[PDB]
């Protein structure tokens, strides 16, 4: 053990120094500096496969040091899966360990966590999304760790491979930036993460929210690597609304996903421009004639007379409709986000509106002085 | 489909639906329509829709309930036509 850290578990550069100082930290028995300087040796990638064999030798090291499993063991795991490489009973030493020795209930769910990713290699919507299921359990209410979030999240994303369900991957792209620590996730790996999350991801009919997800700030970025054209298209679906010019763009943007759900996203445009006549515009300019409902539906006008009435039967929003020009001037809506700086809230609509009031309410004082005493 | 929009019948189509074995037949899919609002299904649509409840070649086997012949299978052809256009005017 001490001679095999000495000079056959060295393989990269600097690594006989290395564990030359692994060694004293061994005698020392300093597990902190064991628990991140070691395993930070462990997580550069150019070993891969040598780094993990030496690993299971330094599992045995590691098990002497009794450092946190939620720290160390997870490490382990991380590279020691890069060691089963296909493994068929592999997976199942590397759980048994993990389940075997558990520094803390949190190590627990992160054991988890690794089960459903290996089960999820080998079979697809099986155990493994019921296990990804029972890691939501696991994880109960604590996000502290953040980190577990986020490997709660990639099974998620992995049930998200299991069905198609775009709208589950919706919620687990959200989740991962509510659990990331911040951009110090790799910027090219997300901006990569992010070009899929430009094509495929938000190709998928499961995000389309006005910029709620699409206008936010750090996937937007990454995404400006994946074609400007597409993330516009994406952004013009929802409340560019027909946007001709750029629903023959979306064919160029994605060939994949948009030409499956050509049909289905141009009912989905139909209703998202039914939902902007009300919320962009309250009053007036809501109610519009019906060749540009026509034009909105990229429908013919006879068309739309019959066209409206489909539109008008999503419902998703209660409202009052008038077929005299297929106004709107309808009642609720919801806008899953303001349009630009809410210029509407400021004294283009509110705020100008209540000045007016107080004046009226001195008048009202005015009027009456001597009875209000 | 042949029996009249009730606050009886609405309870009792939500709870045979969702059955897992129900879920495997494709028919059970045709028949959640009624079930939801489904906001207006046209009878023309149900008729193309339901050629497959005539002589399905693979079940068919409940078919009789339905267009079984005449007696018992054209008056529930017009219970069908009357029932959604039951749901056409409760929509």
């Amino acid at each position: 053990v001490p001679g095999f850290l000495q000079q056959s578990q060295n393989s990269g550069p600097g690594q006989p120094a290395v564990w030359h100082r692994l060694e004293e930290l061994y005698t020392k028995k300093l597990w902190h500096q064991l628990t991140l300087q070691v395993l930070d040796f462990v997580q550069d990638p150019c070993f891969a496969q040598g780094d993990g064999l030496i690993k299971l030798y330094e599992n045995f090291i590691s098990e002497f040091e009794h450092r946190v499993n939620p720290l160390s063991l997870v490490e382990i795991i991380l590279h020691v899966v890069r060691q089963m490489t296909d493994p068929n009973v592999a997976l199942t030493f590397l759980e048994k360990t993990r389940e075997k020795v558990k520094s803390s209930d949190e190590a627990v769910i992160l054991c988890k966590t690794a089960i459903g990713a290996l089960k999820l290699n080998i079979g697809d919507l099986q155990v493994t999304k019921e296990t990804i299921e029972d890691v939501e359990e696991m994880l109960n209410n604590l996000p502290g760790v953040t980190s577990v979030h986020s490997r709660f999240y990639d099974l998620s994303s992995k049930y998200y491979q299991t069905i198609g369900n775009h709208a589950s991957y919706y919620k687990d792209a959200l989740r991962f930036l509510g659990c990331v620590d911040i951009k110090d996730l790799p910027v090219s790996e997300q901006q990569e993460r992010a070009f899929t999350l430009g094509l495929a991801g938000l190709l998928g009919e499961g995000v389309f929210n006005f910029g709620e997800l699409l206008m936010h700030p750090v996937l937007e970025s990454l995404r400006n690597t994946d074609r400007q054209w597409l993330i516009d298209t994406l952004y013009a679906f929802n409340s560019g609304n027909v946007e001709r010019f750029q629903t023959l763009k979306t064919a160029w943007g994605q060939q994949p996903d948009l030409a499956a759900n050509e049909a289905q996203l141009l009912r989905k445009i139909q209703l998202l421009c039914l939902m902007e006549m009300t919320f962009t515009r309250p009053a007036n300019h809501r109610q519009l004639t019906f060749e540009e409902i026509a034009k909105s539906a990229k429908i013919t006008v006879n068309e739309v007379e019959l066209l409206v009435m489909k539109a008008l039967s999503v419902g998703l929003v209660k409202g009052s409709i008038d077929e005299v020009d297929k106004r709107v001037h309808m009642t609720w809506v919801q806008p899953r986000v303001l349009d630009l700086q809410q210029i509407k809230g400021m004294k283009d609509r509110l705020e100008f509106w209540c000045t007016d009031v107080k004046s009226m309410e001195m008048l009202v004082e005015h009027q009456a002085h001597d009875i209000l005493t | 489909i042949l029996a009249p929009f009730d606050n009886e019948q609405s309870d009792l189509v939500h709870r045979i639906s969702g059955d897992k074995k129900l879920e495997e037949i494709p028919k059970y899919k045709d028949l959640l329509k009624l079930f939801t609002t489904m906001e207006l299904m046209r009878w023309s649509t149900l008729v193309e829709d339901y050629g497959m409840e005539l002589r399905k070649g693979s079940l068919e086997s409940p078919a009789t309930d339905v267009f079984g012949s005449t007696e018992e299978g054209e008056k529930r052809w017009k219970d069908l036509k009357n029932r959604v256009v039951e749901h056409n005017i409760r929509i």
